[PDB]
């Protein structure tokens, strides 16, 4: 299932963040260890087939659920769950399903820069569509309308999507 | 006309400013045996037990040049005596001048040419400290004649020199030991023994003895 | 309100911050999501968050675009948190800097900005530094006036103008033209070599003297003329804030004997009292060349000058001496002696993958054809180091530029429709004589 829920930013229900102190930004000796390890380890990086399969099969174990958003021109986003063995053509299908004009000549990318996403046989591992990524829409003939009128009277705040996205990740 | 010093720290906190002068003879600047001698001096090996070991004891610096090795040595409590050549009389009496509130033993510039017949020196020192001064003619057999002629049995040599390998430099070091070998014995110090940081494994410090 | 630590970017998008898949997950933040970062002294800029793989979790990937807006260098602690939310901007205001468009005139907006900003959403603040390739060259822009303010993105919908006169970059305002690692390719294995060595002493060598780890006073560099020295050394003295000091061998020894004593003692008095600082003596064999010592009145120790003015070099001078050399084993003794100079670097003649870094970094502002073949020109240029490959885009180039009309002003709607084919730099081969 996908789990679809629509939000917009003009629903964040209440309201600037804090100047930190000098001292937050001062290093310390451990900071200075830190930045040490990783000079050391850059140095360090100095493969067959099998090793990518393997560390390709034990990053895809990790994260075995995604969770993708398609921001609209008019600032609505469409929420979705998906695996990342599924392609970006069911990603353009779940779209289509949520559309006011389901024969819309759409366009998927992600940005910066414009990089639209063509081939939909590709899956979203391969596109780097996981584990949570933010995918924009284009529209050959851009109207107003968009996503159908009944998924926007059902419209959640953006923080509630992020509350949506917490808890299908933790189960 | 200018001058350029260099300031020797010693282990302390005290430091040597000891002047160089950019144009003339070699002796003019302090060379890198002679910071591994002095520095040398200042290990808890050599210092050993109680009182330092140079202590009230006298020794004669031949080859003094800038004359850091003895100066060192004249702050650790001993009996100094350098010596040079003649034209470097004034910049022996100048780095005693620039020193002499750190000296805790006594410090005095002689005139001692290698080879020549010895007028003051009718007591063997303790000890006879060399930096850097096995190089050309006088260092084969006029220095090794003066050696014979001051040091006494129980008086302990100390050289130390730096390897070079151009020209007639390891030509006269292969020479220098294979005549030192028929009246003086000699042993190298080995690299562990040396200070830490100022040391080198082309520097090399040898304890020679007479007989 | 996390704190991470600044280093290098892999994505050369100038809005991209790259960051650690698990500190991606405990920050709750999405692959392209606006993120807001903060250092030192209220600076501020947006960017778009990326997960990568490289990336360590207590570390931030950014260009030097965002590092020179947020005022940071390499190793620099910065606050990273999700800004809810930038709105659209419905008009933003962009200007060039002076010393960035000298020689060009013309729509500017058609050349750089239009497809800087087509369709790609990019946050820009108030008041920051943006960098856009094009025209055979690299032109800044500043964000004079947003609306809204004061961040916004660049949508569609949002009017561009780039209306006025050129303005003048303030002297906080580093050039994104200075040498940095971003313009070093071949040895990217020594110059990790040298960011470990000299990074931390020069930045925090308080903290640096903490660890344990004894610093270095000197570094030798060695290697043919042109293959990279020079630009290494100036590379780490901009990225680390060091004050670069220049000296050349045979220039100094060339001076009659005094003025160049005097003129070493000059050197370390500027790097002494401008702390950190990297001297940079360029050809050292000239100064301090190994020969045979003899009994003899020399006029000039200018070897003597040297270590002595190096052995007094305190923790608290922060100065660091590289120096470079083609014949390695004609040094002197002495200054690998006492631990002066220490470390030894070997920035030698670049292969085949090399000389295409290098390739890739001498044609970054040209326009290329489909025809070009950059791994060709790598295949067939054996025995160039840097300098003759920088000089060979530079002559495939200038030869593209000549063919064209037949230096003064050029138009930019020009200089952005030429782009330099595969005979030019077979022409600029058959000239090319390293
Ligand atoms: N590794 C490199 N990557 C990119 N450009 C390089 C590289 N090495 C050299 N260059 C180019 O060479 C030119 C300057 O060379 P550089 O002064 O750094 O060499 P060098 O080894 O110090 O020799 P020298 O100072 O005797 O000419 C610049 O155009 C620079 O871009
Ligand atoms: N025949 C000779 N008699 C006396 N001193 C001599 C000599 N030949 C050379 N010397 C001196 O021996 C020294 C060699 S250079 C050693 C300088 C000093 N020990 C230092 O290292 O700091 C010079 O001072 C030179 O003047
Ligand atoms: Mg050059």
């Amino acid at each position: 299932d996908r789990e679809p829920v629509v939000c917009h930013p003009d629903l964040e229900e209440r309201l600037w963040p804090a100047e930190l102190p000098d001292e937050f930004f001062e290093l310390t000796v451990d900071d200075v260890r830190r930045r040490l390890a990783q000079l050391k380890s850059e140095r360090k990086r100095l493969v067959t087939k099998a090793f990518r399969e393997a560390q390709i099969k034990e990053k895809l174990e990790r994260y075995p659920k995604v969770a993708l958003r398609v921001l609209f021109p008019d600032r609505y986003v469409l929420q979705g769950f998906f695996r990342p063995s599924e392609t970006v053509g069911d990603l353009r299908d779940f779209v289509r399903s949520h559309l006011g004009n389901p024969e819309l000549s759409f366009y998927l990318f992600i940005t910066p820069p414009k990089t639209v996403l063509d081939d939909h046989t590709q899956t979203l591992f391969q596109a780097n569509l996981f584990p949570a990524a933010l995918v924009h829409l284009g529209a050959e003939e851009p109207a107003g309308v968009y996503l159908e009128p009944g998924l926007l009277e059902h419209a959640i705040s953006p923080s509630a999507a992020d509350v949506l996205v917490a808890r299908y990740m933790s189960r | 006309l200018r001058s350029f010093v260099r300031v020797l720290e010693k282990r302390d906190g005290t430091v040597l400013r000891l002047q160089q002068y950019s144009s003339g003879g070699v002796g003019c600047v302090v060379w890198d045996a002679a910071i591994v001698l002095s520095k040398y001096l200042e290990t808890p090996e050599f210092s050993g037990d109680g009182a330092h070991a140079l202590s009230r004891r006298s020794v004669l610096e031949l080859g003094s040049g800038t004359g850091a090795v003895g100066l060192m040595a004249a702050t650790l409590g001993a009996d100094v005596v350098v010596t040079d050549l003649e034209e470097l009389q004034d910049l022996l009496k100048m780095n005693i001048n620039m020193n002499k509130h750190l000296v805790t033993g006594s410090v005095q510039a002689k005139v001692l040419k290698w080879g020549e017949e010895i007028e003051g020196f009718p007591s063997p020192p303790d000890f006879i400290l060399m930096a850097d001064c096995i190089y050309y003619e006088e260092s084969l057999e006029p220095l090794l004649k003066t050696l014979k002629d001051i040091s006494g049995f129980e008086t302990c040599i100390i050289c130390c020199y730096e390897q070079r390998t151009m020209g007639k430099n390891p030509e006269i070091e292969k020479k220098y030991f294979e005549l030192l070998q028929l009246d003086f014995d000699f042993e190298k110090i080995p690299l562990e023994k040396h200070d830490e940081e100022y040391r080198s494994e082309d520097i090399h410090i040898i304890y020679i003895r007479k007989k | 309100p996390n704190r991470l630590i600044v280093d290098e970017a892999i994505n050369e998008d100038n809005s991209v911050v790259s960051l650690s898949q698990p500190k991606m997950d405990e920050l709750q933040l999405f692959r392209g999501d606006t993120v807001l970062l903060k250092g030192k002294k209220r600076r501020e800029a947006v960017c778009i968050v990326l997960s990568d793989d490289t990336c360590s979790d207590e570390k931030i990937r950014m260009n030097r675009v965002v590092r020179n807006n947020l005022r940071v260098r390499l190793g620099d602690v910065i606050s990273i948190q999700p800004c809810p939310d930038v709105k659209y901007g419905k008009r933003i205001h962009v200007l060039p800097i002076d010393d960035t468009v000298e020689g060009i005139t013309g729509n500017l907006f058609e050349v750089y900005l239009k497809p800087y900003f087509l369709e790609a959403y990019r946050p820009i603040r108030k008041g920051d530094i943006f960098l856009v390739r094009g025209g055979m060259r690299a032109v800044e822009f500043k964000v004079v006036e947003t609306d809204p303010s004061p961040y916004c993105i660049v949508a569609p919908d949002t009017v561009i103008h780039c209306e006025g006169e050129p303005i003048k970059r303030e002297d906080e305002e580093e050039s994104l033209n200075e040498v940095g690692y971003d313009d070093i390719g071949g040895c990217r294995k020594q110059l990790a070599q040298i960011k470990e060595m000299v990074e931390l002493p020069l930045r925090h060598p308080a903290l640096f003297k903490a660890i344990g780890v004894k610093p270095p006073r000197g570094i030798l560099l060695y290697g043919p003329p042109g293959t990279g020295k020079t630009l290494i050394a100036r590379a780490v003295a901009n990225e680390t804030g060091a004050f670069f000091f220049l000296i050349n061998g045979p220039e100094i020894m060339s001076k009659l004997a005094g003025e160049s004593e005097s003129n070493l003692r000059k050197a370390f008095e500027e790097a002494e009292k401008n702390a950190p600082a990297i001297i940079f003596i360029d050809e050292l064999d000239a100064i301090a060349p190994k020969r045979e010592k003899t009994h003899g009145e020399v006029e000039r120790r200018i070897v003597s000058q040297l270590l002595t003015l190096m052995d007094g070099l305190k923790q608290r001078a922060h100065v660091i001496v590289m120096a470079a050399t083609n014949r390695p084993n004609s040094i002197d003794p002495a200054l690998r002696r006492f631990g002066r100079f220490d470390r030894e670097v070997d920035i030698g003649i670049p292969d085949a993958t090399g000389r295409l870094e290098i390739l890739q970094i001498h044609t970054k502002n040209m326009k290329l054809a489909d025809d070009v073949d950059l791994e060709q020109v790598a295949n067939e240029t054996h025995g160039h180091v840097g300098a003759d490959l920088a000089a060979l885009c530079s002559e495939a180039a200038l030869q593209a530029i000549r063919k064209k009309m037949d230096d003064e002003t050029i138009d930019a709607e020009v200089m952005n429709s030429l782009a330099v084919t595969m005979d030019d730099f077979r022409w600029a081969l058959s000239q090319s004589n390293p």
